[PDB]
């Protein structure tokens, strides 16, 4: 229900909340962002306003620890901490609030935006893909590379997605190169969903995470692998009715959100042409294929 | 990357590679039916395999009773192919296999690609050359063994016949890339050039006529007349005028993508 107060904010930057952002001057009187709904996973972003390369932020679940942000003046980043006494954390957050140095995250009553992007996305899961045992929440920033395409190098900063190659033994069966290779139903079912995600929550939680990590960070990989996970089921000619359906949902809400003026990077031309004109489910995704056709038609 | 004019004595270093062209894998006859549409017979094809340094040429006869039953053919046989390049490249001794194999035409990249996916270091390009490998069926004792198949055959032959004896496998490429282009270009012609003569015949064992070497410049030079004749007639240009650069330029630029 819950808040992340602020130590201090000694340098001028932009602060994301998910899909919120305010700019914050050199030495505001700023102390931290309160009302963040519980029930979700949230993630706060910053961009320096003096060095626009510095493009990074945290990953957190308020029902997991009482998490605060504190700058740190030797790596030059404002770093998410937990406090692990609950009486200290409660008495700075009420001190903060009563003194009213906090933002409300600023939540429209009808508005189902960020559980729409989130739907699927679990803290759990995201741990996995981003590897620090030691913390609760997990850090992401514009230059972190795929495991994917430091294969193509620190192991230890990298996003663990799921490798997807259309042209790798994984994806195309001994004898059944033409069938597997025009047909990814074999990949995408056997290997994938029953294989590696076991169900298509995981493997829709780790699409959701890939296109907010592209959206919020401008992370190449993570837009590489939102662009894979789409083109695998689009590419199949067997997907549950209730997949489909849900990815036809999913999709519309990530095109929905997408700043019309980012099209340009976070859009790919060959896979949304193919997806929406050329695949098996050229004609399953409705509320998709309306929203681009209205929205981005130069891209189409 | 791509094999282009650039890289032209690669195709004769001492790395073993296959140019792989699929032309002549899907033949059809268009005629119309009783009811006056339109319909297709297959007839037998082939894939053409060369080692462009021996001449060993790996023919793989394509017999109709391949696309039976079978829809889209002309996806289906480009798989074919990569299939059969495939069971080709693991049935030869390691030492024998190719490093490369070079494909004439870019819609066999991926499903050679897939096909050869265990053997991650053997390179698949294209080529920016326009090879003449199309023409191969002009090719009388080819064209026979092709027709005459009651099933599925791999035949073996060398296209140099024994001119690697006499000549560097470069210009042995070179007479070939030029018969091949003469034969596409006017078959008729090109066959009147090689076979007019009855005092010149084909051994047994070959597949083009015993030329002696000066008799072999007479005829690669009316083979180029025949090329430069028939560009001519296309274009309607006056040959006569035209000079060494030109007619060089001209006969080579065919040669190019
Ligand atoms: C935001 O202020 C806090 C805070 F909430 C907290 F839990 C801990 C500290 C600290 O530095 O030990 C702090 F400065």
């Amino acid at each position: 229900m819950n808040t992340v107060p602020f130590t201090s904010a000694p340098i001028e930057v932009t602060i994301g909340i998910d899909q919120y952002s305010f700019n914050v001057k050199e030495n505001q009187p700023f102390h931290g962002i309160k009302d963040i709904p519980i029930g979700h996973v949230h993630v706060i972003h910053f961009q320096h306003a003096d060095n626009s390369s510095m493009r990074y932020g945290y990953w957190f679940d308020c029902r997991m620890g009482n998490f605060y942000i504190q700058y740190d003046p030797k790596d030059g980043l404002y770093k998410m901490m937990e406090e692990r006494d609950g009486a200290k954390f409660e008495n700075i957050v009420h001190n903060f609030k009563e003194r009213q140095m906090m933002v409300s995250y600023p939540k429209i009553d009808e508005d189902d935006t960020w559980y729409n992007l989130t739907e699927f996305v679990q803290m759990d899961k995201i741990r996995k893909i981003v590897r620090k045992d030691e913390n609760q929440f997990s850090y992401v920033d514009s230059s972190m590379t795929t495991v994917q395409e430091n294969e193509l190098s620190d192991p230890a900063h990298s996003l663990n997605y799921t490798v997807i190659n259309f042209k790798s033994r994984e994806a195309i069966r001994p004898g059944h190169e033409m069938e597997d290779f025009l047909d990814k139903s074999y990949y995408l079912n056997t290997v994938m969903l029953q294989g590696i995600f076991k169900n298509s929550s995981n493997y829709f939680g780790e699409l959701q995470f890939a296109f907010l990590n592209a959206m919020f960070f401008g992370n190449y990989g993570s837009s590489l692998q939102w662009h894979a996970m789409i083109e695998l089921i689009c590419s199949s000619a067997t997907v549950p009715k209730h997949m489909l359906d849900k990815l036809d949902e999913i999709l519309y809400y990530q095109i929905k959100t997408l700043p019309e003026q980012y099209s340009d990077i976070l859009l790919n031309e060959r896979v949304w042409n193919i997806c929406l004109y050329s695949s098996f489910q050229k004609n399953s995704l409705h509320n998709t294929e309306k929203i681009m056709e209205n929205k981005y038609p130069e891209l189409l | 990357g791509a094999m282009n004019s650039s890289n032209y004595a690669e195709l004769f270093n001492n790395d073993i590679k296959l140019f792989v062209d699929d032309t002549n894998v899907y033949r059809v006859t268009v005629h119309k039916t009783f009811e006056g549409n339109v319909a297709t017979k297959a007839i037998n094809g082939c894939i053409f395999t060369l080692n462009p340094k021996t001449g060993h040429l790996f023919l793989k006869i394509i017999h109709t009773s391949v696309w039976a039953g079978q829809k889209r053919l002309s996806q289906l046989a480009k798989w074919k192919t990569a299939e059969e390049v495939s069971a080709l490249v693991r049935s030869l001794p390691k030492e024998e296999q190719p490093k490369q194999i070079i494909v004439t035409r870019k819609a066999m990249l991926d499903p050679l690609e897939v096909h050869m996916l265990d053997f991650p270091n053997i390179a698949i390009r294209p080529t920016e050359l326009r090879l003449p490998f199309s023409a191969a069926m002009s090719i009388d004792k080819l064209s026979d063994v092709v027709m005459k198949a009651t099933e599925p055959q791999m035949v073996l032959f060398n296209i140099y016949d024994d001119w690697l004896d006499r000549i560097s496998s470069y210009t042995a490429f070179s007479r070939l890339t030029l018969l091949l282009r003469a034969l596409k270009t006017n078959e008729e012609s090109a066959k009147m050039i090689l076979l007019s003569d009855p005092t010149i015949t084909i051994k047994s064992y070959h597949l083009w006529p015993s030329f002696t070497d000066e008799q072999w410049i007479t005829i690669e030079s009316q083979m180029r007349d025949l090329i430069l004749t028939e560009y001519g007639r296309k274009y309607n240009v006056n040959i006569s005028a035209l000079t060494q650069t030109e007619i060089k330029d001209i006969i080579l630029g065919q040669n190019i993508k």
